[PDB]
């Protein structure tokens, strides 16, 4: 609560005019992935998000740039690339 | 003249007059694939946008798909015929009124 | 929606009346020309609206 | 439209100097690089609408086609011919231009080339203005004197 | 010629070794290491051929003929070796930890980096911060910056020269952005940890997005964290030292402060158990005196 | 040549240039005094002149009337003349607004990064020509004025 308080207040800190709609660009920084003997579940979510943006980057890159070449399908073959995961991190969560 | 109107504006009127008559010449056609409409030919598009003289295609891209300050986030929607067309006679009335 | 008017029946017909009665406009193409190079475009959109 | 930038650790003996090479090997392995390599290699890496094309690159084509208003893919391909390339080198999409890696660079040497010689005509005209006005002026205190 | 003598091999020193080509039967060759003269057999058509040696530091890996890892390596232990550590490859850009101090983040280079093509000077991270802007003006919207990597090594550094950078092009005297700047320093020192694998830590998951105009100036900011390690404060072991900020309060502050409070020394305190002597860091003055002027 | 109406203003020009000695031409004299006679392009008629790259003295440089007017008539043939059209291309490429905003700076940061050079009293006799207000010229009434020469 204490740190939730104080990172409230170096919002308002940075809290000065909030004008909206005329451009923005994102920075972003997640935590590290380790394999340490003694882990909880939250190292493991950690974990778990690190290859979930991995993934994340190399479906959007691949497969992205594929469907595009398809989308204006001038002169193209479809090309071999492989190197999904998915259904590993598919296995976190699914009551079905 | 009598009035006391200088020529300019005159001329202004015209070229307003001549915008708002040009202005229904963009045709459109459908993208084969979706509802996005597709934009082969700008050859009246440049006349009417060198008419008011502004940029194109930031004109083009707005016109054709634009961007919605829904105040969610920042996000452009795919129109269809009918949007593009009722934004047309949108901006003809307008201009007229 | 035939009525009895001042001389006679007359004949009306829906086309999307709400439409054009709340008539659209797009915002962007508005904000476009408030800035634009004659002065005389710019002063049809130089008012507040 | 994301951009990326990795990072890669040399070594586990948290000191500088002297890396083992396996351990990076393995990282790269499984980053997947080398898949971006062969793209990079065989797919296409650059996409450009047809008209910021036409107005930015116009300098080079030394032939300025004067039939404005109109023809604007007309223009691009007047502008392919300009470009003398071989088939390879370009593929005409529906709305967008599909090239390979190291086109854009030539495209900016051969510009910045072309616009030395109108920046230095441009400065000799200025230099020829200011011999004018100061023989103006050197006449005008003759005369005065 | 024709095979260059010195294809690369897997080898052991090295990932990979050069062969030396020689009589030949059924793929059956006893090639010799020419760096070491040891002839050694082979069967498996494990040729990683190299370009002539004229390319020496290549700007961009699209050169190349074939698509070998040794020469690759080789390439990158060159770089290393001379502290150009901002190599890229193609669309994007890989780094590797220097673990050493060099002076190129000097304003005469942020000032050198202002604007120009992706071509024209060696590849450094301002150049692509600078790059990010002119590409977020040149389209509609929405630049992006996404970095990703195993543990946390440069995970902070290079966002913290992005923001610089920002904010020395973020003009219209600078007092907002230096705010901006000495934030990342609060939260930090509030944040930071010492772990087995690195005495510096993030505990958390930082994002950032910058808010421009049409000019493209700061006129404000918002940062959201991401479940930070709450059990990481009872539990103590072997380089679990929890949190800096108890580690130098506990001292770092005036004596009057300390008969006001009720703080102990570093064996009377009953949750509090190590030896924290391992802190080559500093000396404790700057993370109160430099925070509460930051405040 | 043409009549002796040139050879009589070159020689009211030999007067006029009487520094040092009327006598003796400097090619640094004639070359500017000459630009300044309807000679625009003077960069590369350095080298394309005098034939020489030794430009060390500025005092006794050999240059006479006798061989001055054959070389003059040689180079009045007119090697290169442009036209405004590829000038104002080029000031619109230059233009990073289209209107005439603020021109000065990045006018000084080109002409101090050109080849040529110019050095800062250039920079001051630009602000005059009716170039006085910052960028009152959209690159075709400087072209205009500069052409008048
Ligand atoms: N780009 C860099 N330049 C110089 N030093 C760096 C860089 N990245 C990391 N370091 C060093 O490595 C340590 C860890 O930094 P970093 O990896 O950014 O944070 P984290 O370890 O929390 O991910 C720091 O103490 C810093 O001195
Ligand atoms: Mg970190």
């Amino acid at each position: 609560r204490l740190f939730r308080w104080i990172l409230t207040r170096v919002n308002k800190a940075l809290d000065k005019t909030k004008r909206q709609g005329a451009s923005f660009l994102g920075i972003l920084d997640i935590a590290g992935f380790e394999i340490f003997e003694i882990n909880s579940f939250e190292q493991l979510c950690i974990n778990y998000t690190n290859e979930k943006l991995q993934q994340l980057f190399n479906h959007t890159m691949f497969i992205l740039e594929q469907e595009e070449y398809q989308r204006e399908g001038i002169e193209w073959n479809f090309i071999d690339f492989g190197l999904d995961l998915q259904p590993c991190i598919e296995l976190i969560e699914r009551p079905t | 003249t009598i009035m006391g109107f200088t020529e300019e504006e005159q001329t202004s009127i015209l070229r307003v007059v001549s915008s708002v008559l040009q202005l229904g010449n963009i045709v459109f056609k459908k993208e084969r694939n979706t509802d996005q409409a597709s934009m082969p030919d700008n050859t009246a598009a440049q006349k009417v946008c060198h008419l008011m003289g502004i940029n194109v295609t930031d004109f083009t891209r707005s016109i054709l798909t634009p961007r919605i300050k829904v105040g969610r986030d920042v996000v452009q929607k795919a129109q269809t015929k009918e949007q593009a067309d009722f934004a047309i006679e949108a901006l003809a009335k307008a201009k007229f009124e | 929606f035939c009525i009895l008017h001042y001389a006679g029946k007359v004949t009306y017909n829906a086309s999307a009346w709400l439409t054009k009665n709340m008539d659209p406009l797009n915002d962007n193409v508005t904000s476009l020309l408030n800035q634009s190079s004659d002065k005389f475009v710019a002063d049809l959109w130089k008012d507040v609206d | 439209n994301p951009n990326f930038v990795r990072c890669i650790i040399p070594n586990h003996e948290k000191r500088a100097g002297k890396l083992d090479a396996h351990l990076v090997l393995e990282q790269l392995r499984c980053n997947g690089v080398l898949e971006g390599i062969r793209i990079c290699r065989q797919g296409f890496p650059n996409r450009i609408v047809f008209q910021e094309f036409r107005q930015r690159y116009e300098i080079l084509a030394a032939n300025a086609i004067p039939k404005g208003f109109m023809d604007g893919k007309q223009a691009c391909i007047l502008m392919i011919k300009a470009l003398e390339l071989d088939p390879n080198l370009y593929r005409i999409g529906q709305s967008k231009i599909f090239f390979r890696t190291g086109v854009l660079a030539h495209l900016e040497e051969e510009r910045d080339l072309k616009i030395t010689d109108v920046i230095i005509a441009f400065q000799a005209q200025c230099r020829g203005y200011l011999a004018r006005k100061a023989f103006a002026k050197r006449q005008q205190q003759l005369t005065a004197m | 010629w024709s095979a260059k003598k010195l294809v690369w091999v897997p080898s052991e020193k090295h990932g990979f070794e050069a062969a030396s080509i020689k009589e030949e039967k059924g793929d059956e060759v006893t090639v010799e290491l020419q760096e070491n003269g040891k002839k050694v057999t082979l069967s498996k058509d494990d040729i990683q051929k190299m370009n002539p040696p004229k390319f020496s530091k290549v700007e961009d890996m699209a050169e190349l003929t074939c698509l070998n890892e040794a020469s690759v390596l080789h390439n990158l232990r060159e770089r290393y070796f001379s502290g150009l550590i901002y190599t890229y490859s193609g669309l994007f850009c890989v780094v590797i930890n220097p673990y050493k101090q060099l002076p190129i983040y000097s304003e005469k280079i942020i000032d050198m980096y202002k604007g120009k093509k992706r071509h024209e000077m060696p590849p450094h991270i301002y150049a692509i911060a600078d790059t990010a802007y002119r590409s977020m003006l040149q389209d509609r919207e929405d630049q992006s910056i996404l970095c990703t990597g195993e543990s946390g090594a440069g995970k902070t550094e290079n966002t913290k020269k992005v923001i610089q950078y920002l904010a020395v092009v973020a003009s219209s005297y600078g007092e907002l952005e230096k705010q901006l700047l000495q934030a990342n320093p609060i939260l930090e020192a509030f944040g930071n940890a010492k772990t087995v694998k690195n005495d510096n830590s993030s505990r958390f998951g930082k994002f950032i997005r910058i808010n421009f105009d049409v000019t493209g100036y700061i006129v404000g900011a918002n940062i959201e964290t991401y479940l930070l390690e709450k059990s990481r404060a009872i539990r103590q072991a072997k380089d679990e030292r929890t949190f800096h900020i108890f580690y130098y309060l506990i001292a770092g502050a005036s004596e009057q402060m300390r008969n006001d409070l009720l703080l102990e020394g570093f064996n009377n305190y009953t949750f509090l158990s190590n030896g924290h002597v391992p802190i080559p860091a500093q000396q404790d003055d700057e993370m109160f005196q430099e925070t509460l002027e930051a405040m | 040549d043409f009549s002796e109406e040139q050879t009589a203003e070159f020689k009211e020009a030999f007067q006029l240039f009487d520094r040092t000695g009327d006598g003796k031409i400097l090619y640094s004299q004639c070359g500017d005094v000459m630009r300044a006679l309807g000679q625009n392009p003077t960069n590369a008629e350095v080298m394309k002149v005098l034939g020489n790259p030794k430009s060390d003295e500025m005092n006794l440089k050999t240059l006479k009337f006798e061989q001055f007017l054959p070389m003059m008539q040689t180079i009045a043939k007119n090697k290169d003349q442009g036209c405004f059209e590829d000038y104002v291309e080029g000031l619109r490429v230059f233009d990073k607004e289209g209107n005439g905003t603020v021109m000065g700076a990045e006018i000084r940061h080109v002409l101090v990064t050109l080849g040529e050079k110019m050095t800062e009293e250039e920079v001051e006799q630009l602000v005059a020509g009716h170039e006085d207000s910052n960028g009152c010229i959209n690159y075709e009434e400087l072209v205009r004025m500069v052409l008048s020469g």
